[PDB]
């Protein structure tokens, strides 16, 4: 029931803390309450830099 | 990508002895377009090779203070590379140089010969300051085990 585009800690808003998770996931850490469904961005099929592209684009457009 | 310019992302080549430490460059060459976004996976035999690190060139990789270069081997045999530049105009790859540094640690039982360093060519991405494709292009290297 997650469904603000980016928000990968499901608080409700997307910022830097959203990076975070993005950025420590892509390096292969566990991010604990991330939520994994979020990560798929730009709806493409898979979770790589691309999304984190588009994570920093949608903050800096806020 | 007005420019239509194919930016190359090439793996280059090493010789070692079983046992060895030896490190290979990962370059970038004909950027023409600012560059915000790289992402590349290079393959390498696991059986024979052990990555001890990854290391972005930082007077090309800048504003790694806030993690513009990511690294991930959480698969064996694939190292993955992200390149982002956090502000999204400060910080672009502008000219050719190299990218990264990697090290591997061969062997001491590995084989002599030749062991491909592979650019996955699928999943290579490279992208301007707002995340617009570039044409790329992949070249591989190889590490040389000697005996
Ligand atoms: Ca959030
Ligand atoms: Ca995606």
């Amino acid at each position: 029931s997650n469904t603000i585009l980016g928000d990968l800690n499901d608080d409700g808003v997307v910022n830097g803390d959203d990076i975070v998770m993005m950025r420590q996931y892509l390096a292969g850490k566990t991010v604990s309450g991330i939520d994994k469904n979020a990560l798929d961005i730009n709806g493409d099929g898979a979770v790589n830099g691309r999304d984190l592209m588009e994570l920093i684009k949608k903050v800096s457009n806020n | 990508s007005v420019k239509n310019e194919t930016v190359k992302l090439s793996v280059g080549t090493v010789s070692g002895n079983p046992g060895d430490t030896v490190k290979v460059p990962v370059t970038i060459s004909q950027v023409s377009t600012p560059v915000g976004l790289i992402c590349m996976d290079i393959s390498y035999d696991a059986s024979k090779f052990t990555v001890k690190d990854v290391l972005p060139n930082t007077d090309l990789v800048k504003d790694t203070d806030n993690y513009s270069f990511i690294v991930n081997t959480s698969t064996p045999g694939k190292i993955s590379i992200t390149f982002t530049d956090p502000t999204l105009a400060n910080y672009p790859i502008s000219v050719d140089g190299i990218l990264a540094y990697l090290d591997f640690i061969i062997n001491s039982n590995a084989t002599a010969g030749d062991s491909a360093l592979t650019v996955d060519p699928a999943t290579l991405i490279v992208a301007d300051e707002n995340d617009k494709d570039i044409k790329d292009a992949a070249s591989n290297g190889k590490i040389t085990v000697t005996g």
